[PDB]
């Protein structure tokens, strides 16, 4: 949240990081359905605010 | 594309409805001005604005909302 | 005093139906009246009664010959008032309150609050209907006398003006911010200007140019080889699956009896449910217990909550506390403040027993893996 | 192999996912996740002779309380498929016993409850689920459906809206939202 | 002898009556080697603390 | 009393300036407006907050205690919650104040239907008809009839309904489905095709029409009609079950069970898809999956004879014949109007060398006669043998 | 029922003050965060840039944050003392209602469970919400008969109220319907 380093703010859909539908493939968050491999760097989303992250 | 945008202003305050937005040459000499009786931001300052071309020239204060 | 208000105005011609002639006024009031006045507003010429408060007005025809006064009211209907009406005598339903109206030569148009356009005739019969991909904000009467095209300018909430006319596909224009008021007319010197006022203030001016099969999956060789091995040896598979299922029922009954025995289930007369949430990342956590009585109608009076924790790692002020009268159907969040006492990062479990006062066997239990301290 | 295997399992090809996970098992991987995945791909590829032993191996290898809960959750799915709602009930309840914050176990247990007839139990369980995982469209949709079934169109709408927030292209949620908006007007 | 004759028509839905949705079976993701080693190290630290 | 601003901020889906003007107009008049609280309540209702539209419309009723509309709105906000008894007892006083509005009658009918009071609901909707008839009255009346008794009044009331306002799709499709559940078939196709003319790609009518076409052979036309909507609803268990049965009709068993497994992954608790999976695996001679899906569907639908017959057909080919016996015993005790169960049990007994009660099964079968092209030859061959 | 309601009103006033102070502190914290992020971005840039305006805004916002934190602490302590006095008040009121209508031990325990819910107020559960939900349920399933009243006036919710009007209405209604022969049950 508090570290901003991306230049754009509304980049074109397809040029930034920010399949089976949720009726088939389970999901961890709203988007980014469950993966097959956990690396210690997977994000599967971003929490919006600080309140959204602590809660 | 079938329209020529003469003015697309983004940060001037104009809050009127199509009923209180009438156009005429209220002065004569065959050149049309645009009268708009608007309430302003909310029901505080209703002021008849007259537009001639691209920029405002006069806002007459009104007693209540038009 | 009794204070009245005028809510809509519209004018109507006198004799020749041109712009060089004079135009008689029409007005609607909050007090249920509609006033047709002399074109200069110095004498009341026609008072009219309305079955409901008006919201929009429109008028067609000539005063002496015949005038048609379409008053779209707030009560979810329109009324066409004609000559010599002791009662307006003409009502038309739409099903909701209209966001505007437009009068083309013969047919009349009404925009429904439910995001559609409905073309009626002055008689009272619905002719055609069309849906809009967004909410209709406002409409007006477009015109172009050098062409003869007279359509509707419908402002939408998706930042667009859109309609399907009889034959040609016109009124298709985008905009940065949703437009709330429209006026097509001769502005300055040109005859085809279009002024618009959007939501967040602003101002838009557009000049119109005179030059106007199924996805059935694919089955590879693995599928056929395995249906072959099942066609040859289906009995072994069936027997071994039945054996494994008997063993599975045995093990599940075993684990379920153990959980009943140790009261480890947070859901299991005495209808209750409990889960716990830990909020916070520091040496202090808000442990909130959501406790709910899940029954048709009966409260649960005598309950208490105990916390079983490591008295070295965690400091709970109130471990034991009573539970209010659990009204059936309501979630009670009961907070507590856990504090990590370990000077290093050391986590541990915390159990929560919900149990009656008199008895001594936990009605149910919850477990919380307290997260790492991340403190000092 | 794990990524292509999961993808194959979820796009109506459990046999190919089974091939991939069997390859992971041949190369000497020995986990709880691997064996849960193998039991799932077996049950859904219709290899009924290798499913439940893989699930028991997974339960043996599980080294957490979330892994045990996931394996009991999947065993409950195998039970639901086999056609026994009592074993399924016990398996979802054991998934809850092992991990109290398991929104999917709550949702499925509430579905089975509502099948039995216990509407209040089901409503409370679906509320707990949709409070634990708000991103999951299934408890929202279920709560909205069984609220609209009993009236209560306020909560039905409040739940259909969060359903559509979680999975927007869901068709049944659109039909329910349109019905409720018609009722509101 | 006689083989067993079977029905051929099958069962068809005539209406899509709404039902209750179950969550779907979950394929557990496989942990990487680095993630496994980090978990191993933190668990070992917790353990070597617990023994005192 | 300048409320036109609040009105236009409401009707414009603004709902944020409208509340500010509500605050200003309650700061100018201190209430007593009867149209600011009304519109604030309608804001809260069209936003979905009815626990506050309730109190606001109740204030409106407090301001104009002789007005049918305020009591109407309070009882509507009561009905839009779960509370129907209170809604009825507020509609009662709203009717006391005026018995000329149809909405009171219709909503009373609905609320009575919720409390299983079908007699008074029928009477209230009768009066709702006789005052100013609307389609919803017909639909709710049909609901009463269908949940209460037989269809020999529902088809008549729905016919009366569709008679006028026939371009309505809901009435047409409901009448088509009622004919289908009834004996008639040609009229069902007539009305559903009418729906398809008015609405080209609606799910309900397309699904029902595809079911009809499937039952009368015609697998390709039904498959195309499914393709019409197979993208509007990409994940629906009924569509994929019907498509799997379409393919199973035209001997495409692999694609049939692919469609049926895709449907069953989306509805693990439905017995029709499981019956179909079991039947097709009996046809492909799997006998280790057929038994699985048939036993699952038996668990989900225990009062069916065809399911036990097919479980027994699967068990007979699994080297397990005593369970086949007892399954056939359940099947013959449960089944009444399908002699194929008796024929299969007779074939099992004959091939078991029994041949004495095989004649009992043959007699039970002939007491039930219905001719499939293969159900006759094996029947007569067992006959001449006994 | 008149020197009792004064303590309830005092308690609810303290609760409302605490909620207002919490919103003020929310705003101050958001502002402090924005200014601190501006200063951070300034620190990341290599080139010099005057910023004394920014840090003298930060100091003011921080002193306001400290003030609001101390005020919230004071209000929490005042609210706790008010809650402890209200506990004794409601103890005495239940005692008097039990002596006034000859209440049995179980009918006294139901009152002691409805009116004496919790130990202190928390930011999600408080006293008035709980006691009002419990009293509404008891009035709804034990004393009231009409359904319009059971659905309109007698409503159980568990959020901070807007005023103590409903709680006091229900306590007076509870007293008077006990006086009219009504007795307490559970289901």
């Amino acid at each position: 949240i508090l570290d901003e380093n991306a230049i754009a703010q509304v980049p074109r859909p397809g040029t930034s990081l920010k399949g089976p539908s949720p009726a088939v493939r389970p999901v961890t968050q709203a988007g980014r359905p469950i993966t097959g491999f956990l690396r210690p760097s997977t994000q599967s989303g971003r929490p919006g605010t600080i309140e959204q992250a602590i809660k | 594309s079938k329209w020529l945008d003469s003015l697309s202003d983004s940060m001037a305050n104009i809050h009127t409805f199509s009923a209180c937005l009438a156009l005429a040459d209220f002065h004569g000499d065959g050149e049309y001005k645009l009268a708009m009786g608007d309430l302003g931001p909310d029901g505080r300052q209703p002021r008849l604005k007259v537009l001639k071309g691209h920029t405002l020239v006069s806002q007459k204060p009104l007693p209540d909302l038009p | 005093r009794r204070q009245t208000v005028i809510t809509t105005m519209t004018t109507l011609k006198k004799n020749l139906a041109d712009e060089d002639a004079v135009s008689c006024l029409v007005l609607g009031t909050e007090n249920k009246e509609l006033l047709v006045l002399d074109p200069e507003a110095f004498t009341i010429l026609a008072k009219m009664s309305l079955p409901s408060v008006p919201a929009f007005l429109e008028a067609s025809g000539q005063f002496d010959v015949e005038f048609r006064l379409a008053a779209a009211c707030r009560n979810g209907s329109i009324y066409i008032l004609r000559r010599d009406s002791k009662r307006p005598k003409y009502c038309i339903e739409l099903g909701a309150q209209p966001v505007g109206l437009v009068g083309v030569h013969k047919v009349l148009v009404v925009g429904s609050n439910q995001d559609s356009l409905h073309g009626f005739t002055y008689k009272g019969k619905r002719l055609w209907t069309v849906q809009m991909p967004a909410a209709i904000l406002a409409m007006n009467l477009l015109e172009q006398h050098s062409r003869g095209l007279q359509a509707v300018m419908a402002a939408l909430a998706n930042e667009e003006v859109r309609i399907y006319h009889d034959k040609v596909l016109l009124n298709v224009i985008r905009t940065p911010e949703a437009v709330t008021s429209l006026c097509f007319g001769r502005y300055g010197r040109e005859d085809n200007t279009l002024i618009m006022t959007t939501l967040g203030g602003g101002l838009i001016i557009k000049i119109l140019k005179r030059t106007a099969k199924l996805n059935v999956p694919r089955k590879t060789r693995l599928y056929v080889d395995q249906t072959l091995r099942e066609r040859e040896a289906g009995t072994a598979m069936h027997r071994t699956f039945q054996a494994d299922l008997y063993l599975l029922r045995l093990r599940a009954a075993r684990a379920y009896v153990q959980a009943l025995e140790s009261s480890l289930s947070p859901v299991s007369r005495e209808p209750l449910k409990l889960h716990a949430v830990v909020q916070g990342l520091g040496p202090t956590f808000k442990l909130t217990l959501h406790l709910q009585n899940t029954s048709t109608a009966r409260p649960i009076l005598g309950l208490v909550v105990c916390f079983l924790y490591n008295e070295v790692l965690y400091a709970l002020p109130r471990a034991f506390f009573k539970v209010p009268l659990l009204v059936p159907g309501l979630n009670y969040p009961l907070e507590t403040f856990v504090k990590s006492l370990s000077d290093k990062g050391i986590s541990d479990i915390i159990k929560v027993l919900v149990l009656r006062e008199g008895q001594s066997t936990p009605l149910l239990s919850a477990h919380i893996n307290m997260p790492m301290s991340e403190g000092l | 192999i794990a990524c292509i295997g999961s993808n194959h399992f979820y796009t109506d090809q459990p046999e190919v996912a089974l091939r991939f996970y069997r390859r992971l098992l041949q190369m000497g991987v020995y986990n709880c996740q691997l064996f849960n995945n193998l039991g799932l791909c077996c049950f859904y590829a219709q290899q009924y002779d290798m499913t439940l032993t893989s699930f028991e191996r997974a339960l043996s290898l599980a080294e957490n309380e979330e892994e045990v809960a996931d394996v009991w959750y999947n065993l409950g799915h195998v039970a639901v498929g086999t056609g026994d709602t009592n074993l399924a009930h016990q398996c979802f309840r054991l998934a809850l016993v092992s991990n109290n914050q398991h929104a999917e176990a709550y949702n499925n247990l509430a579905v089975l409850e509502m099948r039995r007839g216990h509407v209040e139990q089901a409503k409370a369980l679906l509320q707990t689920a949709s409070s634990l995982a708000p991103h999951m469209y299934e408890p929202h949709f279920n709560f909205a459906t069984i609220s609209d079934k009993i009236g209560d169109l306020q909560r039905s709408y409040a739940a259909a809206k969060k359903s559509e927030a979680a999975f927007p292209d869901h068709v049944d949620t659109q039909h329910l939202i349109k019905q409720l908006e018609q009722h509101f007007a | 002898m006689f083989r067993e004759v079977l029905p051929k028509q099958g069962q068809l839905y005539v209406e899509d009556i709404t039902t209750m949705v179950l969550c779907k079976p979950k394929l557990l993701p496989l942990k990487s080697l680095t993630l496994e080693k980090l978990e191993k190290m933190q668990q070992a630290a917790q353990d070597t603390i617990h023994q005192q | 009393k300048q409320n036109w601003l609040i009105h236009l901020y409401y009707i414009q889906k603004d709902y944020e300036a409208c509340k500010a003007v509500i605050k200003e107009q309650l700061q100018e008049t201190h209430g007593l407006c009867e149209y600011a609280i009304y519109v604030q309540a309608l804001i809260f209702r069209l936003e979905g907050n009815i626990q506050e539209s309730l109190r606001l419309f109740q204030m409106c009723a407090f301001l104009s205690p002789q007005c049918a509309d305020n009591l109407k709105q309070v009882a509507r906000s009561l009905f839009l919650l779960g509370k129907h008894k209170a809604a009825i007892e507020v509609y009662n006083e709203a009717a006391k104040l005026n018995q000329k509005d149809w909405e009171i009658c219709h909503n009373l009918g609905v609320c009575y239907i919720y409390l299983k009071q079908f007699d008074k609901a029928q009477d209230q909707l009768h009066n709702a008809l006789h005052l100013n008839r609307h389609d919803l009255t017909y639909i709710m009346l049909g609901k009463i009839f269908l949940l209460k008794g037989d269809l020999d009044k529902a088809i008549e009331i729905y016919k009366k309904a569709v008679e006028f306002s026939p371009e309505n799709t809901e009435l047409l499709t409901t009448l088509g489905l009622l004919y289908l559940q009834l004996g008639i078939y040609q009229k069902a196709f007539e009305h559903l095709g009418n729906t398809l003319t008015y609405d080209p790609t609606n799910y309900k009518a397309i699904l029902a029409a595809g079911s009809m076409m499937q039952t009368h052979g015609d697998f390709d036309v039904a498959l195309t009609k499914y393709k019409v909507v197979a993208c509007a609803v990409i994940e629906s268990p009924p569509l994929w079950n019907n498509i799997g049965m379409c393919f199973f009709g035209k001997k495409k068993y692999v694609a049939a069970i692919s469609c049926l497994k895709r449907a069953n992954y989306l509805a693990p608790l439905d017995w029709k898809i499981l019956y179909n999976l079991g039947l097709v695996h009996l046809t492909m001679q799997q006998y280790a999956s057929a038994f699985h899906f048939l036993s699952a569907a038996i668990n989900f639908q225990p009062k069916m004879g065809e399911l036990y017959m097919l479980l027994a057909v699967a068990l007979t080919n699994l080297e397990d014949s005593e369970n086949a016996k007892r399954a056939y015993e359940e099947a013959v005790r449960l089944d009444k109007c399908n002699p194929l169960v008796n024929l299969n049990y007779a074939v099992l007994l004959y091939n078991q060398g029994e041949k004495r009660d095989a004649l009992a099964q043959y007699q039970e079968m002939e007491k039930k006669v219905s001719s499939s092209l293969e159900f006759d030859p094996e029947m007569v061959e067992v006959a001449q043998k006994l | 029922l008149e020197e009792y309601f004064e303590l309830i009103d005092h308690h609810f006033e303290l609760r409302i003050n605490g909620e207002k102070l919490e919103e003020l502190l929310s705003e101050r914290a958001v502002q402090f965060r924005a200014i601190q992020r501006r200063l951070l971005t300034r620190f990341k840039d290599k080139t010099p840039a005057p910023l004394q305006h920014l840090d003298t805004l930060l100091d003011g916002t921080y002193k306001q944050v400290i003030a609001l934190a101390d005020a919230v602490e004071e209000n929490q302590d005042n609210l706790f003392q008010s809650f402890t006095r209200l506990k004794s008040a409601t103890h005495l009121v239940i005692l008097l209602i039990g002596l006034w209508q000859k209440l049995s031990a179980d009918q006294i325990a139901i009152l002691e469970a409805a009116f004496l819910p919790l130990q202190q107020d928390t930011q999600e559960l408080g006293w008035e919400e709980t006691v009002d939900a419990a009293l509404s349920h008891l009035l709804k399933t034990c004393l009231s008969k009409s359904s319009k009243e059971q659905a309109l006036n007698l409503n159980s919710q568990l959020g901070i109220p807007k005023d103590t009007s409903q709680l006091k209405k229900h306590i007076t209604l509870f007293c008077d319907r006990l006086a009219k022969g009504g007795r307490l049950c559970l289901s």
